[PDB]
């Protein structure tokens, strides 16, 4: 679908889509915050899949 | 009064805020005491029902 | 070893402050396979020493900011992550709560961070003269937004009322003579109409010649001036089509304007106290506000 959404153009011009620096502020977690993401099921596949 | 309090400050033991860390109030233990009145001025005295 | 590698690919990095492709590494260190170039810049970005930069020309590694220093005192790490998004907001800059909220830390926090940052000359703050609230926070070197501050108009955020004004009067002077000189000249419709019209470029050229004010008025500062006198229903402008001239502002266009009456007179309705009544709804025959007794009849009769 993404090919799709680019193929609307038959010659599509060179992006100027650089990657702005949007590097994020390492946010200092609310311990709930912190507790809730641990407990995420996400956190917990990837810790399975780091195995 | 004799158990469950217990249980329940256990449950709210610590208290923080956010703002300013490494301050804390921490519970260690509950007392309800015998029956008295505050009539006295800043001073308890027993009372009968 | 790995650890080498890293330890080139940071000295390659102080080199080109502007960052390295993998080009460069490749042509700097060519007896490493491209596998251990890759796990070498993927451990060196995991623990957060590099930056990457998609550019035209592809990937590019920089090494993040950590030598320009505004608060030492304490830790680096928290004063590049205010820095950070310090740069950004950039030239728009950003409010103190909003930077309270975009790091997470509570106010004293990012107090003593910015006070520290302000003393090393890595931001500056500024007046919102948009809204005037809070002070925002932008890089030294960048130059303000002339939106989010400044601007011709404002004055230490202060709208100066009686500078657009002189501004109205001056423009519609030099526009009422220019189209009187026109009319006078009776040379021919056309020409007297094009006479008649004046460029952006030329009124503001005449502004500036005028000198009223020290702050330097650019030609769209005129340009919106004229706009404003247009929504006062005295002045009309046209765009024309003109590839290149003195002016060359709009591309194969050029606005021009002229001094024009109005189409009609005031109305009849105007002309009489009910039309400009303000209590105008609660007017009634039997009552307390009535045609009989109205006030403004009789101050308008009597005078
Ligand atoms: S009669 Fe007097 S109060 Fe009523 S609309 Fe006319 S001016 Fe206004």
């Amino acid at each position: 679908e993404a090919a799709n959404e680019a193929g609307d153009s038959s010659q599509d011009e060179a992006e100027d889509d650089v990657k702005q620096i949007t590097v994020r502020f390492s946010r200092p977690e609310s311990e709930q915050a912190r507790q809730r993401r641990v407990q995420s099921y996400e956190f917990l596949q990837k810790k399975h899949a780091e195995e | 009064i004799n158990v469950e309090i217990k249980k329940i400050m256990k449950a709210n033991e610590k208290v923080t805020s956010d703002a300013d860390p490494m301050w804390y109030l921490k519970y260690l233990n509950i007392y309800v005491g015998l029956p008295d009145v505050e009539e006295s001025f800043n001073v308890t005295r027993p009372v009968s029902p | 070893d790995p650890v080498e590698i890293e330890n080139r690919i940071i000295e390659l990095c102080h080199q080109f402050p502007h960052g390295i492709t993998d080009q460069v590494i490749q042509n700097e260190m060519p007896h490493i396979e491209a596998q251990q170039r890759a796990v070498a810049i993927n451990r060196l970005l995991s623990m957060g020493q590099l930056d990457l930069l998609r550019s035209n020309t592809g990937l590019l590694y920089r090494i993040k900011d950590s030598q320009n220093a505004g608060k030492m005192k304490g830790s680096d790490n928290q004063e590049k992550l205010v820095y950070q998004i310090i740069e950004d907001a950039g030239n728009k800059g950003i409010w103190s709560r909003d930077i309270r909220y975009k790091s997470n830390l509570p106010l004293t926090e990012i107090n003593k961070i910015l006070k520290n940052l302000e003393s090393k000359k890595l931001i500056k703050a500024v007046k919102s003269v948009a809204a005037s609230k809070k002070k925002v926070y932008m890089l030294y070197n960048l130059q303000p937004d002339r939106s989010v501050t400044g601007g011709a108009w404002y004055s230490d955020q202060d709208f100066e009322s009686e500078f657009v004004e002189v501004l109205n009067q001056q423009c519609f002077k030099f526009l009422q003579s220019k189209a009187e000189t026109a009319r006078e000249s009776k040379q021919n419709p056309m020409i007297q109409r094009n006479s008649s019209f004046a460029s952006s470029h030329e009124v503001w050229k005449y502004i500036c010649e005028l000198g009223i004010s020290k702050v330097e008025l650019s030609m769209e500062d005129i340009e919106t001036i004229l706009n404003t006198l247009i929504y006062d229903g005295k002045v009309e402008m046209t765009i024309i089509a003109a590839k290149e001239g003195t002016v060359g502002s709009v591309d194969g266009h050029m606005k021009l304007y002229r001094a024009v009456n109005p189409i009609i007179p005031p109305t009849g309705l105007v002309r009489a106290p009910c039309g400009l009544c303000p209590v105008f709804d609660d007017c009634h025959e039997g009552g307390e506000i009535s045609p009989s007794n109205c006030i403004y009849m009789t101050e308008w009769l009597e005078f």
